[PDB]
Order: structure tokens, then C-alpha cells, then sequence
């Protein structure tokens, strides 16, 4: 009983919106009997989250395409009163007809991926283009997102839970809100770019950017990361959980150290003049 | 009534497979290659790895959602006539756009038949021709157009217009400005309007690149042009090879956001301060290619003395540059030193040339500054060149297939590149003939697209150059006047499309010109009811390329961008199938012209008895395609992937120049007469001229121009924050690059799906407003919060926008894409604030220099504030 899985690499999203445009292309003007009525303009079955971090000039930004998680332990199905069902291949689908007139369905989602269609008076969301996956004629054998990407962000596969589990461990794949236990089948690679934070700075020696300075990051006294400054005298420690840290710098035998508090924000220490 | 059929077509965003059912488009997708019938791809072995492209094409966002444009409710439904316009009575010129002035554009028009619409236009054409002559008929499409070689403006439009009128509002080299009016004098490349060739640079870069400096370059957003996301995997390859990526752009652009190792945000109009400080560092540290410079440069000694500050008294130090641009002196020097010791490619612009920086008040010096740096580091030698990572793919340059710029069915050798090769292949002087123009020529009459408003309202103008002056370095220096000697002033205006309010400069003037009493008649032949369309007297509905037959090649423009198909991973030639019947009562531009031709009694000459598909077959047989398949076979397959040419010798861009030998690339220049023994650049000396000989001649002839000196120097940008008196009232520097989610006006508005993209438009109280990006610091100082409606203004107008607070801009700099397709005045058209998002209402219309007659849009000073709701009817 092979299942579908999707892997999204956050480090590769550029937010061109080729996905989003792909859903709309597939669902806004078309109706797919048995799967979904036409999509409502403004809905975001595929919702590309945007998140800026840090402050000019050492800021950055990352994106997180967010479709239905089609989780294995889905709350909709559990509390959908039969208006939502789970297929053997893992796809979670809203029954287009049974769901009509039930706005309550939207609230059964911890992820908030379903949207209310005013014209159809029904909840709608990601179907993982099941209508396409169920048709051999669709040669690509993958959803419109994955197919429309020009950035190699998506990895769409149909395999066994064991095979997927193995992939998760090797690539360090993660899911959104693991603590809820819904067990998403949509995984994210390099998720730290979106969920975590960093500390950065530029080291100067005698007025010029210093390359090769040894930098260490400590939490509670023990090293958590280390690196050498590049030719711009910069270093960047990412994937940091909230808390307090100490940065220690050694350049030309000259030392510098300071504390930094990460609180759902990334920090730029600015130019460190040694 | 039937099953789904997979057809083929293409666009300015890439080729697509179109699934159709019962006469309706179901979806449009990128193309998958079938290895059983499609030729294998190229391979590059470099630094221990083998690189080969994906067996698929890619598309741009605006192409992904193009179906919403075809079926748009803003699509012109049928021929329309302005109610207040009476051909035989009151023409009420002053009422053009009255609907717009009362926020009700459609109410100005009434439906009329094609027969009646064309009769009205013909009566006007004939009356004016017999009273004033064809020169009194002004006409102009615009820079871009729906994809398709046969129906492209250089083809169908010119073939018909050349047989009817007319005075052409020739286009300024928008895309190339700085390189065209400036760089050309320094290194030639007139046939490329100032841009450099890029042949075979991908393999060169994969083998030798250690660093790439993306200066005013956002490859991901622009893709060069027409190439979707073909180059994404290439920068991925470079990145994984350890190549460092540095970005210099006021705005942390989309490519930078994805792969930048370092980002610099110079203040608007100050990039040349950075290039001068980098050169200064190289001169002081002797870290450049002296041998190369000694052999390939002219006037370098004098230039060096200027850079060192000996002649003007101001050494161009990194500190001096920091004070000018806001970019830290230490970082500038660090980049300078790294650049000197590593194999560094200079990605100036997204194409290998171009770049928003080139069409700004400092555009000329920026372009020359880029040439200066590339030259000092020995461009052409292995590991050192100007390359933006978008071109240079090892495609078969020997296979011939025409780009749209080669003229198609017009055979116009003066207004298209048909003369190079296509015209000779397409016409035989026996059974099929070209359509030349004796008016759209230097000795005839044309007016500058950038000054149409002045010519119409002022009735007189004088300028330099005619459109794209790519014939030779000095063609742009020729002097023209309007009206031209013996010719008539404009009485009628035949518009093809209507994007100028969002694409030109200080655009409120384009709205004002329509109501001038000298304009007796205005016809608009467009696809969507937007922009300038609501100012016309008669509107003719044209269809998209998905509603007609055509043929084309992925990203192939050719002409002034020879062999630019090298922007793609594969050369893809496709039949643009008529996927559906024309929407509403629209019809192809060719059929519209065929209808007019019949009424003008020139049908046989224009059509030669051929419909669009018959011309496509003739076109097909004039290419190298017959070598691989017949028309019938091609028509059936729908697309063809040109085979790789594994054994051709590689000819890297400019290597022949670097090595002082005969030009050996497939480039279209320099022409033999512009070289001594086929060696050297097109310039007089054949070298890179730091003191341009053409300009020195020009200034010695009496054409004094302070903002375009013969020697590349630090000319302060006339519209910058510290050199313009305007900065007191309008302290914020605005740059307005090309739209991320639209091919200029083609994608935005029209109730398209692109309007729902978070970073395109922001919905506030039911209206989707255009976005302006502001640094948190400047926003905070004005009490502006993310999502707030703000008013951006200066002496030229006011524009209402939705604010996006960001860190992607140095404080003091604001950003907002140009090309808004919606013109929605809050008051009188051309005299009030616009909420459509036409940022070009605020850009300077002053020419880059006195004689460099190009646009300087990307350097504009503005002030912003929370919008108080007023319509600001003060312009
Ligand atoms: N601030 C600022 N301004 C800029 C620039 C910048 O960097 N900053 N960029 C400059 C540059 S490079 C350019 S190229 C110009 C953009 O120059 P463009 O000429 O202004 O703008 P487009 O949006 O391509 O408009 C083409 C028009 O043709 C119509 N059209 C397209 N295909 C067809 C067809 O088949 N039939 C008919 N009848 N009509 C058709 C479209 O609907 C559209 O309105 O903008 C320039 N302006
Ligand atoms: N999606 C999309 N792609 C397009 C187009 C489109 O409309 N939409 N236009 C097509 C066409 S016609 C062309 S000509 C090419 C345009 O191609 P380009 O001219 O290469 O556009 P950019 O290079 O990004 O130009 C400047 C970049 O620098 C910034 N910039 C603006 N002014 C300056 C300046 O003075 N200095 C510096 N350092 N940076 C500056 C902007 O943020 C922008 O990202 O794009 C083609 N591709
Ligand atoms: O935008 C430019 C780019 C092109 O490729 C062209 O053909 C015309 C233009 O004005
Ligand atoms: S198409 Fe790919 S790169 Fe583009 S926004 Fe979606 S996931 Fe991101
Ligand atoms: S993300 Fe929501 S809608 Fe999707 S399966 Fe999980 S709980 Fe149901
Ligand atoms: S899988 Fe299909 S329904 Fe889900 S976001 Fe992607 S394109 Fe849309
Ligand atoms: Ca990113
Ligand atoms: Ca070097
Ligand atoms: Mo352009």
C-alpha cells in the first residue's frame, strides 16, 4: 500500500509563485466532479509564507510553500463527521457535496489550510491534484505545484512508509507543528531558514575586513558552532533556538566577546572593530 | 462534446503545452521532452563534474497564469466607439478620457460592428492622406508583444503600416539606454546597441569562475528575457562549485534573496562612485591586467590620472565612494581586492548588458564604469569576462532559425534585422515580396516615443538619433526635427496597445495629449481595455497568440540580440497552434489588417492571398528546419528540440579581442569596414576607449554636453539625493525596475490571477493596490505601517500605493516596480492622483543627457506619506 509524499526545500524557494498560479490555472476555471468545485479567487490552497529576518544590511528572507499537509492522523477526518475522508494512498479529501453548508470544517484545521468558498458555500483546500494523479493520461504524474516549479523546490514521490522514514533521517526532513501529532506527509528541507534565527557580524582589523578570524558561538559555556570569517570579515550562525548566547572572536591574537539574545529574531552585531 | 487534446503554443514567458477540450483551454504547462523523439541535451565537463540540463522547459509566473488573461473580463469584447465622437460633426477632442476622469471608463463607449468601425477608420485615413499626406498619420505599438514571429510587430504591423502611412514614433533603446548612448562610444557593439556578445561563456564559467559580481542584475526575475527560469540550475551548479555571489543593487533583489553571499545597497544614481573606487584601489595596489590594458585600451593613462584625483583634485577612494553611496568603504575595498585576485565574472545587468542602472540619470557612466572594470581585469581571457550567467549556453549556433526581430513577413530591412539574412531567405523577387517604407527612414519623418506628448501638444521638437541607432557608433548623433522638412504635423494617431502611462516617463503628459485639439482622430487596436485604451475614439479588439496560428523559437529575438536563444537550456522551435477561437468579437492583428487592406484596395499586395497559416509555412521553409523535417511533419509534432552540435569549436565571447586576433565568434559585428584586418573593436582605434573618439569629435564639432563627456568620469547623477535641489522636498530615492510577476503590462491587472500574488498587489477595502517597498526606518519616521495606503509624490504627480515595510533597502531608498497596466485616476485624467499604481507618473522625463536622448527612469526623487484620502487634483 504505497503512499504519496512531498518534500519541499525552503532554501530553494524564490517566491516566483509558479505553484500558486498553477493551482489557479488548474482549479479556478475548472470543476472536477468527485474532487472539488472551482476555486474561489483569493483562496490560497497553496499558501507561500514569507519571512524576513534580521535588519539592514545583514538581513535575509525565506519562503515556505504551504499546501495541505494531508497528515496521516488528520483532525478533519476525525471531526469532519464524514465530510472529509482519507484515501489509502494518503491523500486527504473534502467531500465536495457532503461538505456544503459547513463552515465549521475550517476550524478542524490546526494548519488553517482550508478556505470557505462563498459561491459554492463549501470548504475547499489542497486536493494534491488527486484528479490528475488518478489519471494515467497526466504524464508528469505529479501535482501542478511540483510541475510548475522552475526552482527544483519540490520532490514528489510515491513510496512505502519505511522508505520515506529512511529519507527523513538521512536528509533531516521536518514537518510543521510536530507537537500536534497529525503527522504531515509534506516534509520540509532546510526548515531552519524559516523557523529559526541567526546572529551575524562583520569583523574589521585596522579598518579593513578581516578574513580568517576564528569565531565561536557558545550557549551556557559550551560551543554550539564555529567558523572563520570570509573576505568581507563576516560570519553567520543560523538555525539557533531562542535563548542567550556568547560570541567569541579571535583575530591576529586579538580577542572579542559579547552576549546575544535570540528571541524569535535574528541579530546583526554590526561592525566589530579590532 | 469531445476529449482533451494536448496542443503547443508559447509566450514571452516560455513555450507551453496547452490542454484543450470542447473549444476551451483547461490548463497550460511547462514542456516535458520525450527522449524517444527529442534530441539529447548538451553536456559540460568541468571541475570533476558533468553538467547537463533538465529534460524540460520552464515558464515565468505571468505565463503560468496566462489563461486568466485570455479569458479576462477586461478583454475588449467588440469594436467600440466613443459616444461623444462624431466623425461628421463634433469630434469633442476634449472629451477623450472623460469616462476615466469620472472613474467610469466603459461608459464612454458604445458597441459598433467591425464593418462600421473599419469604415470610419478608412474614411479618416483617406481624408488625411489626401489633405496632409501619410506622414500626418502617427502610429506606434510598443516594445513588447504577444509571442509569435509572423504576427509580431516587426512583421505583420510593419507589413501593413508600410503600405498605408505613416509617421512612426520610433522606440528609444529603453532596455539598453546607458549602453547605447554611452558604452557604445567606449567599446562599439552598435549592432547589439552597446551590449557585449556572450557566446560559449557557460562552459568557461563552470570551469574557471571563483566569483561573480551581480551588478544591477536579477537573473531570476528577468531571466535575461523570455527565458522563464532556464538559468536557475546553472547558478545552482556554480554555487555548489564554491563560487561566491556578490550583489550590488539598491534593492535586495530576488536572485540575491536566494543565493547572495553579500549584498550592497548603493543610493540611487551612485553606482559609478563604487566602480571608480574599485578602479582606484586596483591602480594604487597594481592589481589589474597591465599587459592587457597596455594593448587593448586607449586614453587609459589620462583616465587613470582622473581616477587618482590628479586632474580634478579628488582621489576616488573607497571612503569618498562611501560618502556618495552609503556602502561601507571597507566592504568596497574588500570586494576590490577579492575581485582582483580571483577569477571574477562581472554580471552587469541580467542579460550580459542591460540592467536597470543603465536607464537612470547615471546610466551612461554606470555602463562605461562596468566596461572599465571588466577591461582592467582582462575580459575575454579564461576566468575573466562580463557574464550574467543567463547566456552562454553551448547550443548549436550554426543552426539557423529567425528571431522575431528579423522581420517575419515584412522584409523591412531598415526597421528590422531582415537584411542580415532572413529577408534573402524569405523573399525571392519573383512570387513573394517585402513591404518597405519610404517614410520610416532617416530622410523621412519619425518622432521619439519618449516625446510624443511634446510633438502633439507643442507641434515641434528637435532631438538626436532615430530609434535604435545600431548601424554604427555615430548614427545616434545624427540630428532630427519634427515636423521633418516638407512633412506634415500629426493629425491622426493609430495606437497598437496602450501601456505608456505605466511604462514611459513623467507619464501624466501622455494622458494630457489625447485631449489636444490638433488630434483629429485616435484609434486603438488592442487586446485589453486598460491603460491608454479609454482615450481612443475607435477601439479594435485584437486576440492573443492562443487564438491564432503562428511559429516561434523559445526566447529567440535575434537582431539586436543575435543568437539570444542561448538564454535557454535547449533551442525549442514550436508551432503556436490556434488553441481556441478568438474570444468575443476579436480577431488576429493580421486579419484586422487584411480587412483594412481590402477596404484600402491593397488586399492582394498585402496578403498575397495567404492566411496566417500559409505565411507560417513559407516562413518555415525559409529556415534550416526543412533540413530536419517537412512542414507537415512539424505541424503534426508541434515542437522540435534542435540537436546538440558536440563537435563545433568553442568561441568564447571577446577572447579574440583579448588575444588581439581576428574576430571568430558568430556575432553580427563588427562590420568589416569598422576593423583593420578583421581585428579589434568597432571603435576607431579598435580598442576600449576611455576617452571616446566619437564623442571627442562630437564635442569638437560644437555639440557641448556636460552630462556625456568624452572621458568616462564621475558625473553626478542629475536626479540623486545629494546632487539635486529636488532632494529638499523629495528626500527619498526611488528605483522602479521591471515587474517580478508580469511581462511589463502583460500580466498585471486584467483581473488576472497574478493580482492575488502576495508580493504583486495588496488588497485594501476591496481594491488591489500596487506595492511600494520602504525601509522600516523611513516608514517609522512617517508613521507608516505594513499594509498602509500611502501617497508617493513629487512635482510630476501623486500615486496611491500599499506600503511594504522591509529591510531589503538602505534607509532613504524606496522601491516600486514599473509597468503597472492599470491607470485609475482619482480625479481628472492626467491631473490627479492615480491609484492604479503607475509609478512612472513620478519618473523624470528629462533626457539622460542633452544629446543622449534616452530615458532616465530609475533615478527619481519622491516623498511619501500616509494617504489622507484626497484625490490631489493639482497636476
Ligand atoms: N521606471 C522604469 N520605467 C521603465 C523601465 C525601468 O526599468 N524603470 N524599463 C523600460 C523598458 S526596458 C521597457 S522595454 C518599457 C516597456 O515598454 P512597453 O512598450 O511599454 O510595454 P508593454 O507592457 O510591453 O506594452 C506592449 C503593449 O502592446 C499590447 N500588445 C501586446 N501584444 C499585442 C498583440 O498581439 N496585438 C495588439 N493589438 N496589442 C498587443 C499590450 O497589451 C501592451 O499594452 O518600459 C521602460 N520603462
Ligand atoms: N518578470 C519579468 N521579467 C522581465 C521583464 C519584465 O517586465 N518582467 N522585462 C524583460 C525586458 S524588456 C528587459 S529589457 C529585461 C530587463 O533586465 P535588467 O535591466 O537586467 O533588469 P535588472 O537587471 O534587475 O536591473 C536593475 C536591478 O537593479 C536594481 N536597480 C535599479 N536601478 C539601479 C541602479 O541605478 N543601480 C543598481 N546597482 N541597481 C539598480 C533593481 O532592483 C533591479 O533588480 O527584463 C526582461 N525580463
Ligand atoms: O525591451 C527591448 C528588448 C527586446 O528584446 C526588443 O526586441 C525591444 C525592446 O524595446
Ligand atoms: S514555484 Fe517553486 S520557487 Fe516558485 S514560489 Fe512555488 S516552490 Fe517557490
Ligand atoms: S493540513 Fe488540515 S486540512 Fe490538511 S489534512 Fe491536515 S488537518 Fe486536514
Ligand atoms: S497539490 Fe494541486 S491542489 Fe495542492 S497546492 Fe499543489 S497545485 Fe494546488
Ligand atoms: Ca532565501
Ligand atoms: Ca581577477
Ligand atoms: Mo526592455
Amino acid at each position: 500500500m504505497e503512499q504519496y509524499y512531498m518534500v519541499i526545500d525552503v532554501a530553494k524557494c524564490q517566491d516566483c509563485n509558479n505553484c500558486f498560479m498553477g493551482c489557479m490555472d488548474e482549479h479556478e476555471l475548472n470543476e472536477w466532479p468527485g474532487y472539488t468545485a472551482s476555486m474561489q479567487r483569493g483562496h490560497r490552497w497553496m499558501n507561500i509564507e514569507r519571512r524576513e529576518r534580521g535588519t539592514y544590511p545583514r538581513n535575509d528572507i525565506n519562503y515556505r510553500p504551504t499546501p495541505c499537509m494531508h497528515c496521516e492522523n488528520a483532525p478533519c477526518v476525525a471531526k469532519g463527521n464524514g465530510a472529509v475522508y482519507q484515501r489509502e494512498d494518503g491523500i486527504v479529501l473534502i467531500d465536495p457535496e457532503k461538505a456544503k453548508g459547513k463552515k465549521e470544517l475550517l476550524d478542524t484545521c490546526p494548519y488553517g489550510v482550508m478556505y470557505w468558498n462563498e459561491e459554492e458555500n463549501v470548504a475547499q483546500k489542497c486536493t494534491m491534484c488527486a484528479h490528475l494523479l488518478d489519471d494515467e493520461s497526466w504524464a508528469p504524474k505529479m501535482p501542478r505545484c511540483a510541475h510548475n516549479c522552475g526552482s527544483f523546490v519540490y520532490e514528489f514521490l510515491k513510496t512505502t512508509p519505511e522508505a520515506m522514514a529512511k529519507k527523513v533521517e538521512e536528509e533531516g526532513l521536518e514537518v510543521i507543528k510536530p507537537e500536534l501529532g497529525t503527522k504531515p506527509r509534506v516534509y520540509y528541507k532546510n526548515l531552519y531558514r524559516f523557523e529559526k534565527n541567526y546572529v551575524t557580524a562583520g569583523i574589521l582589523v585596522q579598518g579593513d575586513c578581516f578574513e580568517g578570524a576564528k569565531v565561536v558561538l557558545k550557549s551556557g559555556g559550551k560551543e554550539v558552532a564555529s567558523a572563520e570569517t570570509n573576505f568581507f570579515g563576516e560570519f553567520k550562525f543560523d538555525a539557533l533556538d531562542n535563548g542567550e548566547y556568547t560570541v567569541e572572536i579571535d583575530a591576529d591574537g586579538k580577542s572579542y566577546s559579547d552576549t546575544v539574545v535570540i528571541d524569535d529574531k535574528s541579530v546583526d552585531l554590526g561592525f566589530i572593530k579590532l | 462534446m469531445g476529449e482533451v487534446v494536448r496542443l503547443t503554443n508559447s509566450s514571452t514567458g516560455g513555450p507551453v503545452f496547452v490542454y484543450v477540450k470542447d473549444g476551451k483551454i483547461i490548463r497550460m504547462t511547462p514542456m516535458d521532452f520525450d527522449d524517444a523523439v527529442d534530441a539529447p541535451s548538451w553536456k559540460i565537463e568541468a571541475r570533476g563534474k558533468t553538467f547537463t540540463p533538465p529534460r524540460k522547459t520552464s515558464i515565468a509566473p505571468y505565463t503560468a497564469g496566462f489563461k486568466s488573461m485570455i479569458y479576462s473580463d477586461l478583454r475588449i469584447p467588440y469594436p467600440m466607439k466613443r459616444k461623444s465622437f462624431d466623425p461628421n460633426g463634433e469630434r469633442n477632442p476634449q472629451l477623450r478620457g472623460a469616462g476615466l476622469s469620472k472613474q467610469d471608463p466603459w461608459s464612454d463607449y458604445e458597441r459598433i460592428s467591425w464593418d462600421e468601425a473599419t469604415d470610419i477608420v478608412v474614411a479618416e485615413i483617406n481624408r488625411i492622406k489626401h489633405a496632409y499626406g501619410p506622414s500626418a498619420i502617427l502610429s506606434t505599438p510598443s516594445s513588447h508583444h504577444m509571442w509569435g514571429n509572423v504576427g509580431y510587430r516587426h512583421s505583420t504591423y510593419f507589413r501593413f503600416m508600410n503600405m498605408m502611412g505613416f509617421t512612426y514614433a520610433d522606440h528609444n533603446p529603453d532596455s539598453w539606454e546607458g549602453w547605447h548612448w554611452g558604452g557604445m562610444h567606449m567599446w562599439g557593439f552598435s549592432w547589439r546597441l552597446g551590449n557585449p556578445e556572450q557566446y560559449d561563456l557557460l562552459e568557461d564559467g563552470l570551469k574557471h569562475a571563483e566569483m561573480i559580481v551581480f551588478w544591477s542584475s536579477d537573473p531570476e526575475t528577468n531571466s535575461g528575457i523570455y527565458a522563464g527560469f532556464e538559468s536557475n540550475i546553472r547558478r545552482q551548479w556554480l554555487k555548489d562549485l564554491g563560487v561566491d555571489f556578490v550583489f550590488i543593487d539598491p534593492h535586495m533583489n530576488h536572485t540575491a534573496r536566494l543565493v547572495a553571499d553579500k549584498w550592497f545597497s548603493p543610493k540611487i544614481g551612485t553606482d559609478h562612485a563604487l566602480s571608480f573606487a574599485i578602479a582606484y584601489t586596483w591602480l594604487k595596489e597594481d592589481s589589474y591586467d597591465k599587459e592587457y590594458v597596455a594593448a587593448n585600451a586607449h586614453g587609459f593613462e589620462e583616465w587613470a590620472d582622473y581616477v587618482l584625483g590628479k586632474t580634478d583634485g579628488t582621489p576616488k577612494t573607497c571612503e569618498w565612494a562611501e560618502e556618495e553611496s552609503g556602502v561601507p568603504a571597507c566592504e568596497i575595498r574588500a570586494l576590490a581586492r577579492q575581485w582582483a585576485k580571483k577569477n571574477t565574472y562581472l554580471a552587469a545587468g541580467g542579460l550580459g548588458g542591460w540592467g536597470g542602472a543603465c536607464r537612470a540619470s547615471h546610466g551612461i557612466e554606470w555602463a562605461r564604469g562596468m566596461i572599465a572594470l571588466a577591461t582592467m581585469q582582462g575580459m575575454g581571457k579564461p576566468g575573466s569576462n562580463m557574464w550574467s550567467t543567463t547566456q552562454g549556453v553551448p547550443l548549436d549556433y550554426e543552426f539557423y532559425f529567425p528571431g522575431y526581430a528579423e522581420g517575419g513577413i515584412s522584409g523591412d530591412c531598415e526597421n528590422s534585422a531582415a537584411g542580415f539574412k532572413f529577408a534573402w531567405r524569405m523573399f525571392d523577387g519573383k512570387t513573394t515580396f517585402p513591404s518597405p517604407s519610404n517614410l520610416n527612414t532617416s530622410a523621412g519623418q519619425h518622432i521619439p516615443r519618449l516625446k510624443i506628448p511634446e510633438c502633439i501638444m507643442g507641434g515641434k521638437f528637435q532631438w538626436s538619433g532615430k530609434g535604435f541607432a545600431g548601424g554604427d557608433i555615430s548614427h545616434q548623433l545624427h540630428q532630427y526635427e519634427y515636423p521633418a522638412p516638407g512633412y506634415s504635423k500629426i493629425k491622426m494617431f493609430w495606437k497598437y496597445g496602450g501601456p505608456h502611462l505605466g511604462t514611459m516617463t513623467a507619464t501624466n503628459r501622455y494622458a494630457k495629449m489625447y485631449t489636444h485639439d490638433s488630434l483629429e482622430f485616435v484609434v486603438s487596436q488592442s487586446i485589453w481595455f486598460e491603460g491608454e485604451v479609454p482615450f481612443a475614439d475607435i477601439i479594435l479588439p485584437a486576440c492573443t497568440n492562443f487564438e491564432r496560428w503562428d511559429i516561434s523559437e523559445f526566447a529567440n529575438c535575434s537582431g539586436y540580440i543575435p543568437d539570444n536563444y542561448q538564454l535557454c537550456n535547449h533551442r525549442v522551435i514550436s508551432l503556436q497552434a490556434k488553441c481556441i477561437e478568438p474570444v468575443g468579437e476579436s480577431m488576429s492583428d493580421y486579419e484586422i489588417y487584411r480587412l483594412f487592406a481590402k477596404k484600402l484596395n491593397i488586399e492582394e499586395m498585402f496578403s498575397e492571398g495567404k492566411d496566417e497559416l500559409a505565411w507560417c509555412e513559407q516562413y518555415f521553409n525559409a529556415t534550416d528546419m526543412p533540413k530536419y523535417m517537412t512542414w507537415d511533419e512539424f505541424f503534426k509534432k508541434g515542437y522540435f528540440v534542435v540537436p546538440d552540435n558536440p563537435n563545433r569549436k568553442k568561441t568564447v565571447a571577446l577572447r579574440w579581442f583579448a588575444e588581439g586576433r581576428e574576430k571568430d565568434t558568430p556575432d553580427w559585428g563588427p562590420r568589416l569596414n569598422n576593423q583593420v584586418c578583421r581585428k579589434g573593436l568597432q571603435t576607431t582605434t579598435g580598442k576600449v576607449e576611455f576617452i571616446a573618439t566619437s564623442l571627442k569629435n562630437f564635442e569638437e564639432q560644437g555639440y557641448i554636453d556636460e552630462h556625456r563627456p568624452s572621458m568616462h568620469t564621475y558625473v553626478p547623477a542629475w536626479e540623486s539625493q545629494k546632487h539635486s535641489p529636488l532632494a529638499v522636498k523629495y528626500p527619498l530615492g526611488m528605483l522602479s525596475p521591471h515587474p517580478r510577476f508580469s511581462m511589463h503590462t502583460m500580466g498585471d491587472g486584467k483581473n488576472s490571477y497574478m493580482n492575488y500574488i502576495k508580493d504583486h498587489r495588496v488588497e485594501v477595502d476591496g481594491y488591489k493596490y500596487w506595492i511600494m517597498r520602504v525601509n522600516s526606518i523611513d516608514a517609522e519616521a512617517r508613521g507608516i505601517k505594513n499594509g498602509d495606503l500611502i501617497r508617493a509624490y513629487n512635482d510630476r504627480g501623486s500615486v496611491i500605493l500599499a506600503a511594504q515595510v522591509t529591510e531589503c533597502l538602505q534607509p532613504g531608498t524606496v522601491h516600486s516596480y514599473e509597468s503597472c497596466a492599470v491607470y485609475d485616476p482619482l480625479g481628472t485624467a492626467g491631473k490627479s492622483a492615480d491609484r492604479g499604481g503607475c509609478i512612472n507618473i513620478l519618473t523624470p522625463d528629462r533626457y539622460i543627457s542633452k544629446y543622449a536622448c534616452g530615458m532616465a527612469n530609475n533615478t527619481a526623487l519622491v516623498e511619501i506619506e500616509k494617504w489622507d484620502g484626497d484625490k490631489y487634483e493639482i497636476y
